[PDB]
Order: C-alpha cells, then sequence, then structure tokens
RNA sequence: ACAAUCUUCUCACAUGAGGUGUUGAACGAAAAUUUAAAUUUAGUUUGAAAUCGAUUGGUGAAAACGGUUUUACCACUUUGU
RNA sequence: AUUGGAUAUGCCAUAUAAAGCGCUUUCGAAGAGUCGAGUUGCAGCUCUAAAUGGGUGGUCAUCUAA
RNA sequence: UCAGUAACGUGAAGCGGGAAAAGCUCAAAUUUGAAAUCUGGCAACAUUUCUUUUGUUGUCCGAGUUGUAAUUUCAA
C-alpha cells in the first residue's frame, strides 16, 4: 500500500469505532435517494445564472441604454436559490429562508454543526442531502456547503409546500431519535 | 454517554432575530448592476466591445478553411465487362454487371500498407 | 398479507400497482376502489 | 499478424454479446409507469379528439407522394395504434419509406401524426436515397440492389429493368410504384451521433422533430445518409 | 473533452454549446510543406488522394466518418472533375469491371485515378473507418491544396463558387462554376 | 423522460351553428323529468383530504379451444386501419 | 539629458454615481487553551472563564488586550 | 529634568521643558434586486531611467460562496 492509502481507510473507520456525539451523529444519517431527486428537480429551475451568461444579457442589456431604450423600469424582482454559509444562516435568523440543505461532507464539521439546531429553533424545515458537490453542481460551483430557497415565484409555491411535505416527514418527523443519542462504536 | 439535552431548541421562535430594519436596496433595482451597465455602455461608445449582433455575425465569416493560400508558391489488367482474353468473368450488359464489393478492403489493405507495413 | 395504500396519484390502475408490486414479491389481490 | 488480429476480434466478439446477455431484467421505478398510464391517456385522448368532429385532414398538396417517418415510438401502445403501424409499414422506428400522398394516406398520416413525422420528398434527395439506401426485400430478405441484373428479374413484369427506371416510376409515380415499394423492404435511417455530444444526450437522437416538416423533411433525409 | 464532460456531467448546457464551435482544430498547412516539396511531386503523388476523395464521395453517411466531410469530399472531387475538363487535361480513360479508370495529366505529371460506379453499396465492416476518417483528412488538404494550386494555375477561384440550386438539381461539376479569379 | 397532443376558436353567415372537456371524499335541498329504477338535480364542505360498503346493463378486439381469460374511461359513432 | 510637486490651458471622463452634517418614533455586531488561578526555571506543566464584562489604578476614576 | 530621588550597592517612573508630530487598516451585521472581486494564458494598445521598464483594454480558462469586492473599526 502506499503512504496515504492506509490512512484513507483507517479515518473511514475512526469515524465509526469512535463515540460520535448527537449533534455530529445526525450528520451521517441523510435525506434518502428518492426525495433527493426532488429536491434537486425543483431547484435546478432557480439555478444562479451562469457568471458568463450574466454578463450575456448584460451586454444586452447595456446597447439599448447607448440608444435611448431601457428595461430598468420594467425588471421585475429576480429569482434564484441563495447560497453561501454566512449569507444563509442571516437567512435562517430573519426567518426568510423556507428549506435549508446541508451538505453531508464539509470537512470541518463546525461549520455546520450549528444548522440542524438554528434550523429546528427558528422553524425552517431542513434536510441533511449527500455530496456537497451535489450541491456545488446546482450554483455552477467546485463544492458548496449548503443552499436555500427564500422565494419560489408563484408557479412553484404549490410543488414546494408539497416536497417539504416530504422533507418533515422523512428526514425531520423520523430521524428524531437518532439525534437525541449517541452515534458511532459499531 | 447521555442523551441529546435539547433544553432550548426544543421549541421554536416566532420573531425574526436582528431588528435592523430592511435596506431599501433589496426593493430596487440592484445599483450594483445599474453601474456595470454604464461601464459596459460607456465601451460601445469608444468602440472596445462588439455588441450582441456583433457578437453573433463575426462569429460567421470565419470556419471556412480550405487552402486558403498557395504551398507550392498496378495498372489496369485490360480487364472489362467482355474481356476476351481469358475465360474473373464476363458481362454482356453493363447494367447486368454488379457491384465489386472488394474495392473496400483492398483500398483500405493499400492505404493501411503504407503506414504500417514496411518498405 | 394485506395493504391499503393511499395518496396515490390520480389514474393509477392496479395493472400499474401489480406490475411494480409483483417486483415486490406476489400480489395475490388487489382492488383499486372507485 | 492477421492470426492475431482475427482471434483479438474472436475475442471481441465474444465480450460483446456477453454484456448484451448480462444487461438484462432492469426494475421499474415506480415514476414510469404512472406516466405510461398518462401518456397513454394522452394518446387516448388524441385519438378521439382527432377522430371524432375532427374527419378532416390539412393533406399539404402538390406532391403526388410524401416522406412519412416514425422518429419515435409509443411503450405499451394501443391495440389501434399498433395495427396501424403495421399497416403503415413503420413497425420499427427510425425506419424510412416513401409513400404516395392521398386523401386515405392522409388519414393515416393524421392517424400516427403523434408518433410520426410526414414531410415532402426531394427530387435528387430521393435518387441519392435510392441509390445509398435502396435494400428490396429480395426472397423476403431485405438485399441491397447493387445491380440491375436482380432488378430487371423482380421488376420486369414490372416493366422496370434500372433504378433510374425505377426511381421514374417513383418520382413521376406509376402503376409500378405500388408494386415496387411492395417489393422493396423499408430503408432505416438511424440518425447518426457525429459530435462529442451526441453520445452523450439522454435519449436524444440529434433533436428530430413531429409535424408536416416538408423541405425539412428533406433536410432530414440530408443529414439521413 | 475533459473538459466538455465537466460541462455536460454537471447540467450546464450553455458552456456545453458554447466549446464545441471553439473546439481546437489543427492546421495541415505545415505537414504538407516538407514531405511533399514540390508541386509536381506533389502531382505524383494525388492518384491515391483524389481516387480516396472519389470513393467516399457516393457511400452513405458512416460514423466515424464526417457528415460534413463527405461534402468536402463532393466538392474537392468535382473542382478536380471541373479543372481537369477545363484544362483538357484527361488523355486516356479506361471502362474496367470496377469502373472508369481516368488517366489524365495536369503541370506534366501523368497521373491515373480510378473511379467505382454509383451502386448499392454496403458497409463492410472490416475497414477501420477510424483509421479511414483519419487517412481522409490527410486526403482532403492536398485535394484543396492542389485545388489551391490548379485554379490559380488556370486563373480560376480556389475554391470555385458553387451553386446550390444546381449541386440540389444534381448538375454535377456545372454546379461549380470555374469562374476565372 | 414522473418530457410528452385538452381544446389562447372553428365553421359557415353576415347571423348563426358548433367548440366534450372537469380529483376524490364528505355533506345536503326540493322539484322536474326519464324509463320501481334511473336522469337532471339547490346549497355545502375539504389538504390531490381517503382505511369494506362493487355498481353491474350493453358493445366486441385479440389469444385459445362454439365455450374459455385479457383489457382498469370499450359506451350506444360502444375495447386492434 | 533624466526627474519633482505644482500653475495655466487642450482633450478625454461617464456622474443613473460618491462624500461631509444635520435630523433621528430604528439599530449598533467588537478578536480564547487566550484572560485567570495553582505551580517549576517572562517562559514550562496541571486546570480553565465572562459580558456593562474584562484590565490597571484611588464605591469612584480611567482604558478596551488575546 | 524629575534624580542619584522614591523603592529595595543597585536604582526607576508620572508631571514639567524641548526636537518631531500623521494617522489609520481588518475580524465581527446579507452585495442577496443578481461574486459587484482577483491571479493566470492569448491578442491588440500603449508606455519607459529602459528596445532592458511599467500598465490598460478585449478574450478564454482558473481562483472564490468553507467568502473575493463596496460598507464599518468604537474617535464610532
Amino acid at each position: 500500500w502506499p503512504e496515504y492509502i492506509r490512512l484513507q481507510r483507517r479515518r473511514k473507520i475512526l469515524n465509526l469505532r469512535l463515540k460520535v456525539p448527537p449533534a455530529i451523529a445526525q450528520f451521517q444519517k441523510t435525506l434518502d435517494k428518492n426525495t433527493a431527486t426532488q429536491v434537486f428537480k425543483l431547484l435546478n429551475k432557480y439555478r444562479p445564472e451562469t457568471a458568463a451568461e450574466k454578463k450575456q444579457r448584460l451586454v444586452a442589456e447595456a446597447e439599448a441604454v447607448a440608444n435611448g431604450k431601457s428595461a430598468q423600469d420594467v425588471s421585475k424582482k429576480p429569482y434564484n436559490v441563495k447560497y453561501g454559509l454566512n449569507h444563509v444562516v442571516a437567512l435562517i435568523e430573519a426567518k426568510k429562508a423556507k428549506l435549508v440543505l446541508i451538505a453531508s461532507d464539509v470537512d470541518p464539521i463546525e461549520l455546520v454543526v450549528f444548522l440542524p439546531a438554528l434550523c429546528k429553533k427558528m422553524g425552517v424545515p431542513y434536510a441533511i442531502v449527500k455530496n456537497k458537490a451535489r450541491l456545488g453542481t446546482v450554483i455552477h460551483q467546485k463544492t458548496a456547503a449548503v443552499l436555500a430557497v427564500t422565494e419560489v415565484r408563484e408557479e412553484d409555491k404549490n410543488e414546494l409546500a408539497s416536497i417539504v411535505s416530504a422533507v418533515d416527514a422523512n428526514f425531520s418527523a423520523k430521524y428524531d431519535e437518532s439525534r437525541r443519542k449517541w452515534g458511532g462504536g459499531i | 454517554y447521555p442523551d441529546y439535552d435539547d433544553f432550548f431548541t426544543n421549541t421554536v421562535r416566532e420573531t425574526p432575530l436582528s431588528s435592523a430594519p430592511e435596506p431599501k436596496r433589496r426593493f430596487a433595482p440592484s445599483k450594483h448592476e445599474q453601474k456595470r451597465i454604464l461601464q459596459l455602455a460607456y465601451a460601445i461608445r469608444k468602440g472596445r466591445i462588439l455588441t450582441s449582433e456583433q457578437r453573433a455575425e463575426r462569429e460567421r465569416e470565419s470556419q471556412s478553411n480550405y487552402a486558403d493560400h498557395d504551398l507550392w508558391a498496378p495498372p489496369s489488367h485490360e480487364e472489362s465487362y467482355n474481356p476476351p482474353e481469358e475465360y474473373p468473368k464476363k458481362y454482356k450488359s453493363l447494367r447486368v454487371v454488379p457491384a465489386y464489393s472488394n474495392l473496400i478492403k483492398e483500398k483500405f489493405e493499400r492505404c493501411l500498407d503504407l503506414y504500417l507495413a514496411p518498405r | 398479507g394485506v395493504l391499503y395504500v393511499g395518496r396515490l396519484p390520480h389514474g393509477f390502475y392496479e395493472k400499474q400497482m401489480r406490475m411494480y408490486f409483483s417486483q415486490f414479491g406476489p400480489v395475490l389481490r388487489l382492488r383499486m376502489s372507485r | 499478424n492477421e492470426r492475431t488480429r482475427k482471434e483479438r476480434v474472436e475475442q471481441a466478439i465474444a465480450k460483446k454479446e456477453a454484456q448484451k446477455k448480462n444487461r438484462k431484467e432492469t426494475f421499474k421505478r415506480a415514476e414510469t409507469f404512472i406516466n405510461n398510464y398518462r401518456q397513454r391517456e394522452r394518446e387516448r385522448i388524441r385519438l378521439n379528439r382527432s377522430a371524432k368532429n375532427k374527419g378532416d385532414i390539412f393533406v399539404p398538396d402538390e406532391t403526388k407522394l410524401l416522406f412519412v417517418i416514425r422518429i419515435a415510438g409509443v411503450k405499451n401502445m394501443p391495440p389501434k395504434i399498433r395495427k396501424v403501424l403495421r399497416l403503415l409499414r413503420l413497425s420499427r422506428i427510425n425506419n424510412a419509406v416513401f409513400v404516395r400522398n392521398n386523401k386515405a394516406v392522409a388519414q393515416m398520416l393524421r392517424i400516427v401524426e403523434p408518433y410520426v413525422m410526414y414531410g415532402i420528398p426531394n427530387l435528387h434527395s430521393v435518387r441519392e436515397l435510392i441509390y445509398k439506401r435502396g435494400f428490396g426485400k429480395i426472397n423476403g430478405q431485405r438485399i441491397a440492389l447493387s445491380d440491375n441484373a436482380l432488378i430487371e428479374e423482380a421488376l420486369g413484369k414490372y416493366d422496370v429493368i434500372s433504378i433510374e427506371d425505377i426511381i421514374h416510376e417513383i418520382y413521376n409515380v406509376g402503376s409500378h410504384f405500388k408494386e415496387v415499394t411492395k417489393f422493396l423492404w423499408p430503408f432505416t435511417l438511424t440518425p447518426v451521433k457525429h459530435s462529442l455530444m451526441e453520445k452523450k444526450v439522454k435519449h436524444f437522437n440529434e433533436g428530430r422533430k413531429a409535424g408536416y416538416c416538408g423541405e425539412e423533411i428533406n433536410e432530414l433525409i440530408k443529414k439521413q445518409v | 473533452a475533459r473538459k466538455l464532460s465537466k460541462a455536460l456531467g454537471k447540467g450546464e448546457l450553455e458552456t456545453a454549446k458554447r466549446l464545441e464551435a471553439r473546439k481546437p482544430t489543427y492546421s495541415l498547412d505545415h505537414i504538407i510543406k516538407e514531405r511533399y516539396p514540390t508541386f509536381h511531386d506533389a502531382l505524383k503523388d494525388i492518384d491515391d488522394a483524389l481516387s480516396m476523395l472519389f470513393l467516399f464521395s457516393t457511400m452513405p453517411v458512416t460514423d466515424k466518418i464526417g457528415a460534413a466531410t463527405v461534402a468536402n469530399c463532393e466538392r474537392l472531387c468535382a473542382e478536380f472533375q471541373h479543372y481537369v475538363i477545363r484544362s483538357n487535361s484527361l488523355r486516356k480513360a479506361f471502362l474496367s469491371i470496377k469502373g472508369i479508370y481516368y488517366q489524365a495529366e495536369i503541370f506534366g505529371e501523368q497521373i491515373t485515378w480510378i473511379v467505382p460506379y454509383k451502386f448499392a453499396q454496403s458497409v463492410p465492416t472490416d475497414v477501420d473507418f477510424r483509421i479511414m476518417h483519419t487517412f481522409l483528412e490527410f486526403y482532403q488538404a492536398l485535394m484543396g491544396f492542389v485545388n489551391f494550386k490548379l485554379y490559380n494555375t488556370l486563373g480560376l477561384r480556389y475554391p470555385p463558387k458553387i451553386d446550390v440550386a444546381k449541386s440540389e438539381s444534381a448538375a454535377g461539376l456545372a454546379a461549380y462554376e470555374l469562374e476565372e479569379s
């Protein structure tokens, strides 16, 4: 074996053989396969505009202004998913977010360990999904840590009230005692 | 190893937390874009940015590259439809002549011989 | 055993369920009430 | 080293059929069937709507023949749809055959328009289509018409000896056009995946369309072969 | 392709479209410079390239073969047919069993090219089309470079103007109008 | 592919004629019909909510051997051109 | 000949912007194995904080470290 | 200078008098009506203590939402 692989299987197992505190225990019990395929289907409309094609619409916005036309008077308030850890902590404290999504593999685990406790207190329905990179693909990033819907348009409000009800009923309604007991030690 | 003492986060807080009022810059066009538009708009008047139609039509005169500049500043064996020298096969009519399917394998073998067979 | 699954998407038939439940095992009886 | 090249090719033949036989019995997710019961309900509604109080057709005129191709299919289709597919000779998708335009044909052209795309055939395109994909059902076997001797042997009763004479009886569709198509097995216009994106897209076929393509049908034929 | 699959594998369709137009393509200029020094020597080795240009120009579209390059195979052979007809370079012609073998002579070098009949061909399933698409690309440059030379030698346009309406009507060399440049 | 074809008018003439299409469940009125049964059938209600309560007339399309089983909106223009 | 900050003047600028100070029925985030105590030669070892708190000086004054 | 003074042979410091005086920058509050940020590759335009220097603009990756800019540093 190489010099590093025999570490790469051992830190896999020392997360199992030790006593995981109940704060960290919930970060391995995770939203399932099925209900984690509709959340990202709703989000794949509300992606942030790719930075290359936000400029593309900006040169198409700045060419008519150079002639006399405009669209700022008729520009409706935009929509997208809201990301970034520091922007989503303030979206929960202000009770603006409605669905917080926590990655299950943030490397320093303290970055997100207060979020399932903050979402329980502020009444923001939450779920812990796999693969921080899977969130990163949503927002044109390498690794995202968290996302949040704060406002979908009137088109998907009826869809969102249904998909949250799948999030509480599978993550929050279940997983209710494994978050209240220690983990690991297998 | 006790259970999880959620003595505080047991309930739900109903209010928001930060009390400073909502700023006015969340209810109007993004003034950072409006500054960004004016940088692009100015750039058109100085003619450094080709515009959106110019984004399209200057791609279309390209991708036509077929030798636009000058770089230089065995035979048949008398075989035909009615060959009487020997009696391949003799074909009475050109319309009755079939298609010799071995030419694809023969020409590829000759092409592969110049690159793989030695000389 | 018997089951009474509710909140199905409208139009779902026993032909749809028996095609799916047979992947879980034997499907003796099925009744889509109307 | 042709012996080792053939043996490795023989080793390549065995691995291709093994994975084709091993990849079997894929489980059906609960999403597929409920949509199938809906897409079939959509086709049932599309059939009765186009039949009841809709007994009129568009029939793009100025063409004695038309080009109709089933660009796709319906999983567990209706019994009337499949029999019509058996009637229209497009039993398999991506099959190529030109049919004479008629009022009865337009009824069939409006019957499977949800599952097939119609249009008009070009003059020189059909001249190359027969030259490229002319594969008649020779003794029931879809053999290519590589020589006019066999064309004169089978279509001698129809007074057709050459492909040009067959095309002249097809473009200017005569009485032998129906018999020539009866003896000819339909062609297969499988869409060609050229670029690197064509092999990656999820169940895409270079973006075919549905309806009366018209000149675009000739453009589709232009990319067909 | 390991940037496109990164784009296609992350669902971003637009960067998957923006990079295939700027798909990096090498140029075939300096690789025909050194291997064929003289145009007469290039005329001497123009038989197999033009024959291959006349070979794949009549078959159906293959996966490894280029559909757009088929039009290049149609345009290059027609230009070779139009320029030779304009210069009356063809001297000997035989209608053999394989087809019509045309023996011409342009710029001093006598060249023989074999052309087959337009028959209902089928895939041989044994010729490496991957190796054929590469070899045809090596023959696509010489067909155009000679057309860049022959049309300049004859005063015509390189490439000549092609009438699409006559091409859609299958006029052959009449479509590619050999207008004097 | 949990993507998909439900009608953002038509036709005539300028006046017409058309435009077939809607969860479930609970609730409950008083009248008319139609042929005792059915039909129309106020007002309700509610999370695309549900825990036995199925009614049973007619039309035929394929396998099968004239019976037989299979359709999960086959409806009276009545299940495969 | 290289170079300084200026003075006047020419052309550009992009300003849909930025800044000073009133006025507030509103808010006002502040640095830890550090502070601190015990203890060996400001370092070592053991232990380990708080928010009108914490530090240094006479209940007050004065400061705002890591 | 306080001063060989307080304090304990060692030995300051405050005040006062001079010289010189210039202040400030981050972390911690959401840009969320839009990562507005930056390195790099290529190409044009300059420019020089300088053909040797130093930049601007266009363009393509890349860094960056585990936080790059604007804003603020308690005097507020």
